[PDB]
């Protein structure tokens, strides 16, 4: 109701921005992109002959699907949500079906590659700047969005002046959503998170470059802020500049908890 | 230990 779509039509659904808290205009100090970009020589391995793929002529719901087997099993139910018994603490690598597979584009193992389905909103929070919340009920296990931005080396990330939007992919590579990013750059840290990041492979299987997919870790109410646990590789550094405002009774990074 | 903050899975 301040901006009708911060994604400028690049996502399956519009992502509006509103501010009912202070006077800050909807953010524009970044470039919205819906897929990861490169700014240097990366040479992602896109060799189609390198892709592990399945020979299924059904909808890939069977345990014989190789792509499922690479994932230990396919973790998506008939509605494309993670199984309840999915390891939310230590997620497996997910290998979705791809362009080398025999199956059709509508098979059951292509959730993340199909993009955003739920209604989300960029909004102004009370104490953590901008954040992202749901405009609908979101059952546990639902794909939300991908952490998208600028692919950079470990070495490059570590000389980045702004280290508020760096996501480590595993000697490793990093997604910096500071200058280039999607709606996920706006998701805040919660010590009692309702979404989890998962490493996924789709159109390539270059293990240096998993793509980061957020799934709901429990049922989410309309209007609830989305957030994940950023982890200690973030807060070890960042807590010396600011403290956690998630307000949870289990908060691990508050001004208080650090003092206690 | 790195010089910059990194979110992680
Ligand atoms: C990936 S950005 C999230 C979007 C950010 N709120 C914004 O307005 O652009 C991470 C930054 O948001 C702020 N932030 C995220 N979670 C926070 C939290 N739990 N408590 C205080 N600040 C938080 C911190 O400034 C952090 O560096
Ligand atoms: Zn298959
Ligand atoms: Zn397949
Ligand atoms: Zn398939
Ligand atoms: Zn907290």
């Amino acid at each position: 109701i301040i901006c009708r779509d911060v994604a400028r039509g690049y996502e399956n659904v519009p992502i509006p921005c509103v501010n009912g808290v202070d006077g800050e205009p909807c953010p524009e100090d970044y470039k919205y992109i819906s897929e990861n970009c490169e700014t240097s020589t990366m040479n992602i391995d896109r060799n189609i002959t390198h892709l592990q793929h399945c020979t299924c002529v059904d909808d890939c719901s069977s345990s014989n699907c190789l792509c499922g087997q690479l994932s230990i099993r396919c973790w998506y139910d008939k509605d494309g949500r993670l199984l309840q018994e999915f390891n939310k603490i230590e997620p497996p690598l997910i290998f979705e079906c791809n362009q080398a597979c025999s199956c059709w584009r509508n098979c059951k193992n292509r959730v993340v590659q199909s993009g955003i389905k739920v209604r989300l909103q960029l909004y102004r929070t009370a104490k953590m700047g901008w954040g992202v919340r749901a405009l609908q009920t979101i059952p546990q296990g639902t794909f939300i969005c991908e952490y998208v931005g600028e692919l950079i080396s470990d070495a490059e990330a570590d000389v980045r002046e702004d280290d508020s939007y760096l996501f480590d992919l595993d000697e490793v590579y990093c997604i910096d959503a500071r200058y280039y990013g999607n709606i996920s750059r706006f998701i805040n840290h919660l010590c009692d998170p309702n979404i989890i990041p998962v490493r996924v492979f789709m159109l390539h299987q270059d293990l240096r470059f998993p793509r980061i997919a957020f799934f709901s870790s429990r049922d989410i109410r309309t209007g609830e802020e989305l957030g994940f646990d950023y982890g200690d590789r973030f807060w070890d550094i960042k807590s010396k500049y600011f403290t956690c405002q998630c307000g949870s009774e289990k908060c691990k990074h508050s001004a208080e908890a650090i003092a206690l | 230990t790195k010089q910059t903050a990194r979110l992680s899975t």
